[PDB]
């Protein structure tokens, strides 16, 4: 349903490029900016590059009037060091359950990664706000 | 005795002589980090007599100042003008440091309270060289030779330093008009938001003061229901007991030399060395509204930027004069990585600051973050902002110089750049400064 | 119901402070960061100043399982210029309607406001980022 | 020695000559920042006796006074007729701050008022040449010697500094009647809309404050509940001790010299030369009942104009004449731009004014702006309006000016246009101004 | 009715003083700004000074579900002149009556007053600016 | 229905001209000032330029008896930059519903708009004066 859905910005506040990888949404579909109806391909953000001080939205949602939720994953990946990985993100808006997930995992010292605007309660996911920045 | 007046004191040699000692008439005073002490070297040659008048109304007097570093000058008992002309010393030689009971950010201002309970006597004055009478003050022979054998070595860094010791040997201003007689001093700050109606509070931080000095209790409680921390000095006690009450006004020691020596030695006296060179635009950001430039090509080896500007034309380099040494504040500081979350800079010394945000990612250890550097306290003055772009995210402020009819206040226009919105978090206070033009000395062969 | 939130986070991008007023709640309630059963009080915020630099949220949610939505007013203020009125903002997740509301009304010309984050098609309003800035 | 009148201390040299020196009554007083302070330099010579009534009636004397900036004067006792004929010089050597107290809007009015407990001995007299009598007081040889010197210069730049000079050390007015004795004075301000009455605000303050003065705390409640802040001044303690208590007429220096040179002095101390020039209609603004005039071609370099003015045949250009310095008043001041939903310009220096609203948008960084300029508070005095049209969103005052018997007060007949009301919002303050016609000098070769 | 609605902005554009006296709301109530519901007591207003640049507005509305209109009175007066009438204004937005009316009356010859923006064929009475000016 | 009103003024405070492009009543009609009877085009109003200190008046209403309010929009515009938009206004009373909406978007940092006056409450949108200053 589209009661379940988030919304995931990448703010680069940094200075250095910052890769989206792997973005898959095994529940629920990708689609567009205030636009549960158009739905969107992986591919148009798949490999993209956010940019420093840009920002990039991903728009995830369960099926219509589906009794389905929206879960899905993407890792940001550093292109300036082989394309190794910055974080694993993991998100979770399930229709038939209250806690919803939102798990950052992996490690890399050399980024940091700051988080905000998530609600794990009950009901939507929210809109998520990740400040990406190299150090 | 009694019934005697300043006139009294002044007719005779011995008591005149007795008055001028005892309140050290014929020295300068040092604006060293103990505040205004007199020096203890005599500066003027001692005159056969003194201009005097005669006022004995007593009463309670209240000043105000907005100035940062002019604690102790308001403990003196200075008027405006003298706080104004001594200010640049004091700052200079003061101690810095963070958490500085003093703010002044644009939310809210400090400011510092004096109430005098006088008790006058009368009024001595000078006569300055530049007064033009045939009475002036004459400097001592031994001043006089100092000053030649400074102008005299053979390199401006010797010549530098020479003055500076000379300055803090014999002090940096002379009391040209002084007060004599007896004071109770009660001294306060006070800090409020600039929101708040200013001529109310000071009529009240001024009521409170001038109750406790007149009912003359280390803190005080005002009517707005301020509590108010008080210092209190007692300068009261016979002719043989008056002393210095308030000084009127005060001249540099600087401009007491004649002018081809007080031209010599007032440029020498000027923190940096400045010079003019290309610039270049920053790659990237193409997204502000408007272009970031940067000093074009190596820094020359001892030279310095003061940030990025919005100026096509030219960056300001500049070179301090004296060599770091303990003890004295640097003209310039070095500037370090922010702890978290900001690639911008923040200053090393407490109390200093850098004209522009940096458009990129700051490395100390790299250039051309490692030529960048912040300015001393008394370098910068408060400028004005020009907005542009159009939303948040992009938008920037230029600074630019407010402009005033003295020349002695004006403010190098180097359009420098902050950024309105500093992504991430934690990061420094914005700048919103200009470098005065009377700290940097140009085309000198230096 | 928990299904129906909205997390207002008010950002003072400037240099001078703005000071929250009028704060409502007409449906559902307010609470705390992170926890819908902690209520809390409207009194909690109103008149509060929000620094430069500083970040204020508010997060209310409909009830604990009453087919009411949430719905609130507020208004942002300028201290230093008599409290005259910033902007108004009035906000509305219904339960029963699926188009939720995120309004902003007012005509302060000296000051700059950006919100982004609102969802308005169905489920939860989600999170709304509000900067304040004063030319 | 029971029993000794003003008589036996000037029968007396030794006496006589105390008196003389303890009361700086050779000297001048100096309406500086400070306040009305004596000269160190004697300014007349020592008379031979002086002519004295004696009065031993104590009593209350309260006065009211107001002139904006003549706190200090009614605080020294300065009857109306010497507060009067000082006020131009306090006025100009002010410290202006647009957080002060005293308020004259158009709604509100302020006053100072002084009460003086007064334990008179008697008074004393000095004759002025102008009097026409015998033993008028003679010029001493070094302030003449000076006068000479300072118009002897080359350059009218160099007059005007060196006579600028030398009435700051020598002082601006001259004490001819002086109360001797002893005082307790105390002052107060009030501020009061003026729609009440007058008299009985004037007669509640003075009850107060002669209640205050007659029962010798800071602040004083009277009948209306007011609170009024009171500063206390002692200037009481055997003939050793008289002091000046009252001024009851004091003369200008400048009038002290003779004709010949007073005319030049007088001449040479008028801050602005004047010029006529022709004017041009502003194209547009067609819908106000009047047209609308400016100076017509280019302004000369140096040269600057005043505001829109209604007259179709002449404009006032205006030129300073002293250099701008620190520490000294400027005779005009530039305006900038405001800071949101009004084209109107504001004075960039507190408490300076401009004659009349810019019809049309105000650049200070392009011309006709850019030459624009307000005036020092000495330079004017309110005027009145005259309005023509009949809508509110086009009528606009017509600023003629206030009709006086005595030339001293004349004003110019500019007829400076002022908008009766200004679209948009934080518009400044309506200019209900006139020049002053003795401010500027014409014909003048320069 | 909430339908029934006017806001009197008094503007003086002069130099001296006006007062307000005698405002009353014969029907409907009084409110704040912007909000209908937060009524607000005549006493708010009576005897205020309206000082030269500044505004000052007056909301006047039906009661929410009611069959009335909002009709009212107030005077404007002379403070620097014995609280000499300046004006007397008489508005009446009816609830049973297409017909509005907003009426002006006085004759005081030193005061120059200006409205506008009144709406008198149906609906209404709509927003009215008053211009007051001492000659 | 007449009863869903709305009067634009536009005020040029400012020193240079301003224009109206692009206006368009969705619903309802424009009227002649006071006289709800009065139709007339949109032609009149386009392209119109508001010289500066003029006041341009736009009224607009609903059919006389039917349940449809008044809609519309215009753009404000920069002649003295090849007709560079300046505002985008867009009004809307509905007959059908209790909230009337005045939306001003767009941004350009040129020029400086203030508009005060309407009324979202309920019943007719109110009268609108829009200051515009060109700085
Ligand atoms: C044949 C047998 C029939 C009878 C069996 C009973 C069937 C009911 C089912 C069992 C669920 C019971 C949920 C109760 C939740 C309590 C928490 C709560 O919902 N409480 C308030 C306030 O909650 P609040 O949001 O303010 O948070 C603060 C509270 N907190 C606890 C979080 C601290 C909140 O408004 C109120 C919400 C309304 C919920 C009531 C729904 C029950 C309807 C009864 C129908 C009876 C029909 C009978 C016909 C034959
Ligand atoms: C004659 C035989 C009858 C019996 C057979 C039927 C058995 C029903 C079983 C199961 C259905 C339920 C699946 C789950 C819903 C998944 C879609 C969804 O959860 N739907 C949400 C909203 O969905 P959404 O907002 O995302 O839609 C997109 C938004 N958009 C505006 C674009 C449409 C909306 O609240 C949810 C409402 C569902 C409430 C459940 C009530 C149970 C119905 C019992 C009917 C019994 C009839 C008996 C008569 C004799
Ligand atoms: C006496 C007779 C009484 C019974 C009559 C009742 C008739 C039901 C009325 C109408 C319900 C409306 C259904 C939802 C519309 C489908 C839209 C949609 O949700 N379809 C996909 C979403 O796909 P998607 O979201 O990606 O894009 C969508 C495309 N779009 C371009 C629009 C975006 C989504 O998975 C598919 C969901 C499963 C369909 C649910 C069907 C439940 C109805 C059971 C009726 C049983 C009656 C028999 C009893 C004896
Ligand atoms: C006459 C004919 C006889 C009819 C017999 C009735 C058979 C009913 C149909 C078959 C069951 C259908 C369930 C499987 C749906 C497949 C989608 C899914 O799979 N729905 C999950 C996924 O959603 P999820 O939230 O978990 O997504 C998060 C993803 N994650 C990986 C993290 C889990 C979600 O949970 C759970 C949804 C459960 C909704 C079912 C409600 C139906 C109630 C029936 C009432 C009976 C009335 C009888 C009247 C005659
Ligand atoms: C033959 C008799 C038929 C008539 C029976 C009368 C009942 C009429 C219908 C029911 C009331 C109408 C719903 C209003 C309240 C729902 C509020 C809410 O929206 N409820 C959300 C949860 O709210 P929430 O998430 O905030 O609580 C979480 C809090 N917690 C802390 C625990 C996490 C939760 O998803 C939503 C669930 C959907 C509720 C509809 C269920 C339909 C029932 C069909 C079966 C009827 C019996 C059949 C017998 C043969
Ligand atoms: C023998 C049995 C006879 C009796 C049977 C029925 C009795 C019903 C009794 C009780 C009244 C119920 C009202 C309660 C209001 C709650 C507060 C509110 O008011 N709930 C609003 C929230 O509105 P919303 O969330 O959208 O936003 C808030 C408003 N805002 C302005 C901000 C938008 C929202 O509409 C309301 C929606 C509720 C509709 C549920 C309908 C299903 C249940 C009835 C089915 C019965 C079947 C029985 C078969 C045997
Ligand atoms: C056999 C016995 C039967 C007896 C029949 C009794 C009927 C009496 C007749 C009629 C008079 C009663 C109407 C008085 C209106 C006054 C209130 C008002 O004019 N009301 C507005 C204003 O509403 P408002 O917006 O201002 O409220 C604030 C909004 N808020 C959201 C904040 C609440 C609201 O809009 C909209 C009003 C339109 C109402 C239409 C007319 C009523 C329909 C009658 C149907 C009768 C069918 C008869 C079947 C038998
Ligand atoms: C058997 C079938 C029976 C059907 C039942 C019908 C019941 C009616 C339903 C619902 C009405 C909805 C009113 C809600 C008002 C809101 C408060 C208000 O309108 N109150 C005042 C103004 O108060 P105020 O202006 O101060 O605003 C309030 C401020 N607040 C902060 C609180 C919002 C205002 O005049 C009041 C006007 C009265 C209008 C209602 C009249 C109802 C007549 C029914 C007669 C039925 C007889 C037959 C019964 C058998
Ligand atoms: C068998 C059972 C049948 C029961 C039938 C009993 C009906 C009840 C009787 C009658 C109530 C009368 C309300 C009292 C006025 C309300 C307050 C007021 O005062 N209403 C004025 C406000 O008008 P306004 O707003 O313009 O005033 C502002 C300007 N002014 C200068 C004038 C002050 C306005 O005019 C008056 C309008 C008239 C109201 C019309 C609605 C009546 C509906 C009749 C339904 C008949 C159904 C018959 C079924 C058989
Ligand atoms: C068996 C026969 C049944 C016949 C069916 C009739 C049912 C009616 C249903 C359909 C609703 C019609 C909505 C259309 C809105 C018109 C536009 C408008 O909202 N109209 C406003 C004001 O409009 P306006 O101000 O512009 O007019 C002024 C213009 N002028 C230029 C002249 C000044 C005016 O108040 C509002 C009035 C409220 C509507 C009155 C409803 C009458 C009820 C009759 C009940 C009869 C039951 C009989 C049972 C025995
Ligand atoms: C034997 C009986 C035979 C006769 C029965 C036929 C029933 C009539 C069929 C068809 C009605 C269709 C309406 C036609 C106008 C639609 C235009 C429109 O579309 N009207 C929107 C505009 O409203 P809005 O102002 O808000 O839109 C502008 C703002 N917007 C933002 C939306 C653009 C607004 O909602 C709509 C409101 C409609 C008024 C309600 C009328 C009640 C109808 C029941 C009559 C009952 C009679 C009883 C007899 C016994
Ligand atoms: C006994 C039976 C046949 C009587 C039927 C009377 C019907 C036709 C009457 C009763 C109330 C009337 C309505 C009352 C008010 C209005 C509002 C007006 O703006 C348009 C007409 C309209 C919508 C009327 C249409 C005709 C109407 C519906
Ligand atoms: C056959 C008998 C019962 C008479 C039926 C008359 C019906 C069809 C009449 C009565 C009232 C009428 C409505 C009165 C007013 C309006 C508003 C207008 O903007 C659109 C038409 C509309 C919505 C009318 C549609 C037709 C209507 C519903």
């Amino acid at each position: 349903a589209y009661a379940q859905w988030v919304i995931i910005i990448i703010h680069n506040v940094g200075s250095q490029d910052v890769k989206i990888k792997n973005l898959k949404a095994s529940w629920g579909k990708l689609h567009a900016d205030g636009d549960k109806d158009a739905e969107v391909s992986a591919s148009n953000y798949e490999g993209k590059i956010v940019k420093p001080d840009e920002k990039l939205q991903i728009n995830a949602s369960g099926r219509s009037d589906a009794a389905e939720g929206t879960t899905g994953t993407f890792d940001l990946v550093d292109p300036a060091d082989g394309d190794k990985q910055v974080r694993h993100f993991y998100w979770d808006s399930p229709w038939g359950s209250k806690t919803n997930t939102w798990t950052v995992s992996g490690s890399n010292t050399k980024w940091m990664i700051e988080y905000s605007g998530q609600n794990l309660d009950s009901g939507a996911l929210g809109t998520i706000t990740v400040d990406t920045l190299k150090k | 005795q009694a019934g005697d007046t300043l006139n009294d004191v002044i007719q005779d040699p011995t008591r005149r002589n007795k008055l001028i000692n005892d309140n050290n008439l014929l020295k300068g005073i040092i604006m060293g980090r103990d505040g205004p002490v007199p020096s203890s070297r005599e500066l003027i040659v001692r005159p056969d007599t003194l201009r005097a008048i005669i006022n004995n109304r007593a009463t309670i007097e209240t000043t105000t100042m907005e100035a940062e570093f002019t604690e102790t000058l308001m403990e003196s008992n200075y008027n405006s003008a003298s706080v104004k002309v001594s200010a640049p010393f004091i700052t200079a030689n003061s101690e810095y440091s963070e958490s500085s009971s003093f703010k002044n950010t644009e939310t809210e201002k400090s400011m510092y309270t004096s109430s005098r309970y006088l008790f006058p006597q009368g009024r001595i004055d000078f006569t300055t060289p530049d007064s033009g009478f045939d009475d002036v003050i004459k400097l001592s022979p031994q001043f006089t030779s100092g000053v030649q054998a400074a102008l005299a070595k053979a390199t401006g860094t010797e010549k530098r330093e020479a003055l500076q010791n000379l300055f803090q040997e014999y002090g940096h201003v002379f009391r040209t008009k002084v007060h004599i007689g007896g004071v109770l001093s009660a001294h306060t700050m006070e800090t409020f938001s600039r929101s708040e109606n200013e001529t109310e509070v000071k009529q009240d931080v001024k009521a409170g003061l001038e109750g406790a000095v007149k009912g003359w209790q280390g803190t005080i409680t005002t009517s707005q229901n301020r509590k108010l921390n008080v210092k209190y000095i007692v300068n009261v006690v016979q002719s043989e007991h008056w002393r210095v009450i308030e000084v009127t006004e005060v001249t540099a020691v600087a401009d007491l030399l004649p002018q081809p020596i007080r031209g010599q030695v007032k440029d020498l006296l000027k923190p940096l060395l400045g010079k003019w060179v290309d610039v270049e635009k920053v790659p990237g950001l193409e997204s502000l509204p408007v272009s970031v430039y940067r000093p074009k090509g190596a820094i020359p080896a001892g030279w310095f930027w003061l940030g990025d500007t919005a100026d096509a034309s030219k960056a300001l380099l500049v070179k301090p004069t004296l060599p770091a040494r303990s003890g004295r504040n640097p003209a310039l500081t070095s500037l370090h990585q922010g702890s978290g979350m900001t690639e911008q800079p923040f200053v090393d010394l407490p109390q200093y600051q850098y004209l522009s945000t940096y458009f990129g990612s700051f490395a100390h250890d790299t250039p051309p973050g490692s030529t960048l550097r912040g300015l001393r306290p008394d370098h910068v003055l408060p400028g004005r902002y020009e907005m542009h772009g159009d939303t948040i995210s992009t938008a920037v402020y230029v600074t630019r110089p407010v402009d005033v009819p003295f020349p002695e206040d004006e403010c190098f226009d180097l359009k420098s750049l902050v950024r309105v919105k500093l992504p991430g978090s934690g990061n420094p206070p914005k700048p919103r400064s200009a470098l005065k033009k009377s700290m940097v000395l140009f085309d000198s062969g230096e």
